[PDB]
């Protein structure tokens, strides 16, 4: 019942059909060294390292695409086993340039550690030695041309994942230049990821060039923000302090890639960051002072400002231990107007009712997936990570992917459906031969883009598109249990804060503006000083405020993503804790610790110290955010679709289109990425 | 010479002398290590590495350094499953996060894929 | 003062989470027609005890379960809380 | 060849130079702060930007086994000379 | 070394003065590293 | 394969195979390993059980004199349940040969105190009591030798650290010296200098 | 599961040598603070001696409890002989702050020490 007997020296094993000889040696431990073959890739065979002596054959063949006949023996050390890996060893040395001082991959070479395991010792090729010029591919990437061994693993890299096409081999024989013609600055999306495909020192980080050599810089595992699926990031810290990062796998979510803005936000993590806590002063001014006479301000304002009139708008990157402090703490007091940044709506059950605000689906789920259609958004600038899933199912198996809104840069041919409300009703009527295919297909998905829900268009067109999916999932026989339905987020704190049951919106503090309110990562202008009181009391907490800050009333210096062992949420569920790597420089205290300490200051007391005794309060919260890398689904579809009848309200016909519309707005606009200079440095070569 | 023995837990922490400050404040996490994604080999599995979890390290004001406070921060236990992992932090004393094992998921390839007629997986380079 | 908020929290497998999802299959309707001000949250993950909570008056998280219970029983708690 | 910052000491060949209301400054009371006095980049101009007539040529360093191992460079940027990561000693072509 | 007194090198002190400790004039120690993390610098215009 | 490679003697090899085929044959109540490796030095693992049994048996019997003792330590391994590992190092006054007494032992149930047989052990079980914590049940007297007295923590386990956790220094507030925790001056910086890509193919273990 | 103890079998022994080693550092303390020309009360060391030997009254299994009784043996004949000098019996003390409470507040201004 397909199996394959493979001897590996004797040892048996068994191999499904079809696949490679690598797998199975791979599968027993022996791990053959190898160049081209990648497992993220399609298998080229241009590298020639995998050689292994297989029985009865007076030719020695390549492991990464051979089939595996029935019954083999596979001879992994033998004579001119070791003789080939010798010669081809030997043959990769020679027009490599003696720069492994001022190469960036010291630590982390191929040809020196495979060179040492089983290369020769006494060189030869005594003279010769040409060179190949470097090249300007893009600002972010610096690239020397010389070290190409020609492996062609980022060409495949490029018409596989990228879709962009524009690295190329030019030139026979020894020469072979790997490059663009035509002196164009090669941008795009995951060029970052580009460094870490590259095996050899040939394409290295330009910001990080020249600051550290892998071996002193310690690695640290935590978990990704500023995408709401979170690639799981592996810090290299050094001097009690940083020096990069890389994506390390998980095996559902982001397997081995990361942003181009994740790669390249500590920069400006370590730009402009609030370090003290800030007071006003009598001029008018804004300085700085101690702890004691701050807190004791805003603990006195606190308790001689009561009612409704205290607000806290938690946006940016938080925590969900900072949203229960805070939710602790303005309970204890009196009552709440907490909200979040951005706009999500509340009538049918869109707060709580696990279904209706995450993605239901699994996202390694959706390479199971048949047709898909995409209401407005712009994956490939909203979450590139999840468009490489995408061209990954629609490269690999077969989709049908629709776009409704807008014509944008998606490099995988997609089907465009219009711009309208009223053809989304059309569907829902609905007379296309691509409804056809969506009620009688076997497993449909619909992928909201959370850009077409910040619109006034919220409630009316979320509850037309989960009476598609009832309509869908009540047709088709489908499947159980699957499901057509799922959304998409930008910020991790705004999915976290809809999974502790907050108020998603500012809309209850433009109704109600407050005698006092805090600004938990308040972004831009959210609300302004105008709409609200003029004795406002704004505490603003966080890192490089940049707008806010000037709008500064008490600033305290609240901590990032990388100095904290709290818990963040991805977009589907599953609770990910990050660890602590640096301390925040300054002061720069920890932020449920400044609200158990404000608490502690003020007239009252909270029942916690620990963040074990956070945790337990969490869980009381909600219990399935200590169970750490772990998903399970949600479900009562048919139950938000029928309380997504409530109100019932009409839909525009003014033509959607999404904010994320190209580079530079993908760049651009986060804090974190907005603080850089090398942000800068590549949007003026967008631009220039 | 056939004793006592009862069938109970292990209690080490009041014998092994590291003070009360560091057993019940500091956690521990043991996870297999992920591989550093520019090289692609996996030597560097197969271990189940426990680890203390990082704290202040602020600057030594005379020569740009990172002092710390923490005995413990260079500590790594590699060890070789699971289960022995959980039972010696148990048996030790302090608390610890459990983080699961990933392989990586088993593909299905071919350069005849690669060379498709009617199905769109095509290298269109070469 | 009144009630403010109602916490449910849920399973995939036990006799009492199958009675409240029943109710919760059937009987939703009502309480969100009725009231609209509760935003009465409903939690799935994948195995817990099912729950019953309730937060209002400056703080109170007050506490029963729904451990093998039938709907209506199930129906004349919540009644009994609000 | 050094600046004088508002605070009034030498500062280096790294921007390092300090603030006003450091104590470090005041650490460095009663001696002095030693520094090179014959910095780097300025080195660079002096050397002559040197023309060879072949194409893809070599940098070694001024002594066999003294100094920084071989590398050899290439001329086709047609008006950006080459440049040695070790040596910081241009090259150009001259067909 | 007076039969061959000289090197080739324009860099070679003048000097090569004697162990100068306890002096107004020796070494001090200082870390020869830039700004941490760059602080944040308000807007100094004023509100209200 | 012959110059600047050591050559070896396979008649020791038989020798050594045959002599610990006899010792487990005529010892079998506490015999599980007789392992022989390449260059010809024996060792037997062994049941803490039978460690004055067969230490009475070593010393003697004129077919394996041993008089000579050497080391004694435990190596720390953990992923076991069984952690230390205490050896034993024998060698012969006769036959000009080494062999490796490796018995097993847990965190606290002692092995029977070699001291008895063996007059050499005395500091050597002590040092393995500071260092370790390995207790000894009867013998003569059992203190910290080789670490300071107001010192503990046993430090040559895996789980204590490189520094200590205390740190003395002298101030003149009490006039004398006290100990702190550590306030190190730099990080001891660690190098992640485990390569991959499997540099013997031999000591390969089955993976799952 | 066979287990072999030091000296117990029931924690009645273990009761009698604690409570025999508890005289014997009571008749222990007295002739130390005399000797080693020390600075502190004999109430206050002996309130430190038995505030030691209450801290780790939470340990039920006994030989653990002998392992104990075994150290504090070791340190009581290397503290009743002239082997540890003044340094390690004010170690035993402490009366170089140390000052650090256990407050939230108080951690949460000299911060990062959860
Ligand atoms: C200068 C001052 C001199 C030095 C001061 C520090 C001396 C340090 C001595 C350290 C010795 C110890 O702390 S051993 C403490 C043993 N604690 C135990 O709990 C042993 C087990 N026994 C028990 O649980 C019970 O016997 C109780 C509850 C302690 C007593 O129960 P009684 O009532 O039935
Ligand atoms: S640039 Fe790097 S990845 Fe691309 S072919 Fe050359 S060596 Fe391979
Ligand atoms: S990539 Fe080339 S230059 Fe860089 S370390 Fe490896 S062999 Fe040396
Ligand atoms: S790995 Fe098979 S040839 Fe490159
Ligand atoms: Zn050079």
């Amino acid at each position: 019942s397909n199996l394959i007997e493979v001897f590996v020296d004797g040892q048996s094993v068994m191999v499904e059909p079809g696949t490679t000889v690598l797998q199975a040696c791979e599968k027993v431990g022996m791990q053959i060294p190898r160049f081209c073959y990648h497992e993220r890739l399609s298998v080229a065979g241009n590298c020639r390292m995998c050689l292994v002596e297989i029985e009865k054959a007076p030719k020695v063949v390549a492991a990464c695409a051979m089939p595996v006949m029935k019954g083999w023996n596979i001879l992994t050390n033998s004579e001119k086993t070791k003789k080939a890996r010798e010669g081809v060893m030997e043959f990769l040395l020679a027009n490599h340039p003696l720069d492994c001082p001022i190469c960036d991959q010291g630590g982390e070479c191929d040809l020196q550690d495979q060179s040492m395991m089983f290369g020769s010792d006494r060189s030869r090729f005594l003279e010769g030695k040409r060179a190949v010029e470097d090249k300007n591919i893009g600002p972010l990437v610096k690239t020397i041309m010389t070290r190409c061994i020609q492996c062609t693993r980022c060409i495949r890299f490029a018409s596989e994942i990228a879709g962009v096409d524009d690295l190329g081999t030019t030139g026979r024989g020894n020469d072979m230049q790997v490059g663009t013609y035509i002196e164009k600055m090669f941008m795009s999306e995951l060029s970052g990821n580009i460094i870490d495909i590259c095996p050899v020192g040939a394409l290295t980080s330009k910001p990080y060039a020249f600051t550290a050599r892998p071996w002193e810089t310690r690695k640290t595992e935590s978990i990704d923000v500023m995408d709401a699926v979170g690639s799981n990031i592996v810090v290299s810290t050094r001097t009690g302090e940083v020096m990069r990062i890389l994506p390390r796998m998980h095996e559902d979510i982001n397997e081995e890639w990361i942003s181009d803005k994740t790669r390249f936000a500590y920069d400006g993590l370590k730009r402009q960051r609030l370090t003290e806590p800030m007071v006003r002063n009598e001029k008018g001014l804004l300085t700085h002072t101690t702890w004691e006479d701050a807190l004791s301000r805003v603990a006195g304002m606190l308790q001689s400002c009561q009612g409704n009139d205290v607000a806290a708008i938690a946006g940016g990157l938080v925590d969900a231990e900072a949203l229960i402090a805070l939710k602790d703490l303005l309970n204890r007091v009196d009552s709440d107007t907490l909200c979040t940044e951005e706009v999500f709506p509340t009538a049918g059950a869109g707060t709580d009712l696990r279904s209706n605000y995450l993605l239901n689906t699994t996202i390694a789920g959706v390479e199971e997936a048949d047709v898909v259609l995409l209401v407005g958004t712009n994956p490939r600038f909203e979450a590139p990570l999840f468009n490489a899933r995408i061209r990954k199912s629609w490269l690999h198996n077969d989709l049908k992917v629709a776009l409704i809104g807008s014509p944008v840069d998606l490099t995988y041919r997609y089907d465009h459906l219009g711009d309208s409300p009223k053809i989304l009703q059309d569907i829902a009527s609905g007379s296309h031969p691509f409804s056809q295919v969506l009620q009688e297909a076997k497993k449909p998905m619909v992928v909201l883009g959370s850009s077409a829900l910040q619109r006034n268009d919220g409630a009316a067109i979320l509850a037309a598109v989960s009476n598609i999916a009832q309509k869908i999932r009540t047709s088709s026989g489908v499947t159980g249990d699957w499901k057509v339905m799922n959304i998409l987020h930008r910020i991790a704190s705004q999915v976290a804060a809809l999974d502790l049951g907050y108020k998603p919106g500012v809309e209850a503090i433009r109704k109600n503006p407050p005698k006092m309110l805090f600004l938990l990562g308040a972004d831009g202008g959210c609300v302004t000083r105008q709409d609200l009181p003029k004795d406002c009391f704004i505490v603003y907490q966080g890192h490089h405020g940049d707008v806010g800050a000037p709008i500064a009333d008490v600033i305290l210096p609240g901590a990032a993503y990388t100095e904290k062992s709290a818990t963040y949420v991805n977009t589907e569920g599953r609770a990910q804790q990050t660890k602590v790597a640096v301390m925040p420089p300054g002061l720069a205290r920890e932020d449920w610790k400044i609200i158990r300490a404000l608490s502690e200051i003020a007239g009252m007391t909270l029942p916690y110290d620990t963040l074990d005794q956070v945790r337990n309060r969490l869980e009381e919260v909600s219990p399935n955010l200590v169970r750490y890398d772990d998903v399970e689904g949600a479900n009562y579809f048919q139950q938000a679709s029928e309380l997504s009848k409530l109100v019932n309200q009409q839909l525009l016909a003014d033509p959607l289109v999404p904010p994320q519309l190209t580079i530079k707005d993908f760049y651009m606009t986060d804090s974190i990425s907005r603080a850089s200079q090398t942000m800068a440095k590549c949007v003026k070569a967008v631009t220039e | 010479t056939q004793l006592i023995t009862v069938d109970e837990k292990l209690d080490i922490t009041t014998l092994t002398g590291v003070p009360e400050e560091h057993i019940k404040t500091r956690k521990a996490r043991i996870f297999v290590p992920a591989r550093n994604n520019m090289q692609s080999g996996v030597n560097n599995t197969k271990k189940w590495k426990m680890e203390f979890d990082t704290r202040e390290r602020w600057e030594n004001p005379l020569m740009g350094w990172a002092s710390t406070a923490d005995p413990l921060s260079n500590l790594v236990l590699t060890f070789s499953t699971k289960e022995d992992a959980i039972a010696f932090a148990e048996k030790n004393g302090w608390s610890y996060d459990v983080e699961e094992r990933k392989v990586p998921k088993p593909k299905s390839k071919s350069y005849g894929a690669n060379f498709s007629w009617n199905k769109r997986t095509r290298v269109s380079t070469k | 003062l009144g009630l403010r908020e109602i916490r449910i929290h849920l399973c995939q497998r036990s006799p009492g989470s199958q009675g409240v999802r029943d109710f919760i299959e059937k009987r939703y309707v009502e309480l969100k027609k009725a009231n609209p001000d509760l935003p009465i949250l409903i939690r799935e993950c994948s195995d817990v005890q099912p729950k019953l909570w309730a937060r209002y008056a400056f703080g109170q998280e007050k506490n029963v379960s729904l451990n093998n219970f039938s709907a209506d029983q199930v129906t004349r708690a919540l009644e009994n809380v609000l | 060849g050094v600046r004088t910052s508002p605070t009034g000491e030498k500062v280096t060949h790294t921007g390092q130079v300090y603030d006003d209301e450091d104590y470090r400054r005041v650490r460095f009371v009663g001696r002095q702060k030693e520094v090179n006095e014959n910095f780097a980049i300025d080195l660079i101009a002096e050397q002559p930007v040197s023309q060879v007539g072949s194409r893809v040529i070599s940098c070694d360093g001024g002594g066999g086994a003294l100094g920084h191992p071989r590398v050899y460079i290439n001329l086709d940027k047609e008006t950006k000379t080459g440049t040695c990561g070790y040596c910081g000693l241009q090259f150009r072509q001259q067909h | 070394p007076t039969v061959k007194p000289p090197t080739a090198r324009k860099f070679i002190w003048t000097n090569h003065k004697f162990n100068l400790s306890g002096t107004p004039q020796q070494y001090v120690p200082y870390s020869t590293t830039r700004k941490k993390i760059q602080e944040w610098v308000p807007p100094s215009t004023p509100y209200k | 394969t012959r110059p600047t490679v050591r050559p070896r003697n396979d008649v020791a090899h038989k020798q050594l195979s045959a002599f610990g085929e006899y010792v487990a044959e005529i010892l079998p109540k506490y015999v599980q390993q007789v392992q022989v490796s390449c260059f010809s030095e024996l060792e037997i693992c062994i049941h803490p059980d039978g460690v004055i049994p067969v230490l009475t048996f070593l010393r003697d019997h004129s077919n394996a004199q041993f008089k000579s003792l050497a080391d004694l330590t435990a190596v720390d391994i953990p992923t076991r349940q069984n952690r230390f590992e205490i050896v034993y190092n024998l060698l012969s006054l006769r036959f000009n040969s080494r062999i490796r007494v490796k018995t097993y032992t847990d965190e606290l149930t002692p092995v029977e105190s070699s001291v008895s047989v063996y007059k050499a052990a005395n500091w050597y079980e002590r040092e393995i009591w500071d260092m370790f914590g390995v207790f000894f049940a009867n013998h003569p007297d059992l203190r910290r030798i080789l670490t300071d007295y107001g010192f503990e923590g046993h430090p040559f386990r895996k789980d204590f650290p490189l520094s200590g956790y205390v740190e003395l220094r002298y101030d003149d507030e009490v006039k004398r010296v006290v100990a702190e925790p550590v306030e190190l001056a730099q990080e001891f910086r660690k190098f992640d200098l485990n390569s991959p890509w499997e540099a013997f193919p031999a000591y390969r273990q089955p993976p799952e | 599961t066979s287990v072999k103890p030091i000296f117990s079998r029931d924690m009645n022994e273990a009761k009698r040598r604690v409570r025999e080693l508890y005289r014997a550092w009571y008749r222990e303390v007295p002739n130390t603070v005399h000797l080693f020309q020390l600075d502190i009360s004999v109430k206050q060391g002996r309130d430190k001696v038995r505030e030691m030997f209450k801290k780790n009254a939470h340990v039920t299994d006994p030989r653990v409890v002998d392992l104990l009784v075994i150290k504090g043996k070791m340190e009581l004949e290397e503290t009743i002989n002239v082997w540890k000098q003044r340094t390690h019996v004010m170690r035993f003390f402490h009366e170089t702050e140390a000052p650090r409470p256990k407050d939230f507040l108080s951690k949460f201004y000299v911060g990062h020490d959860p």
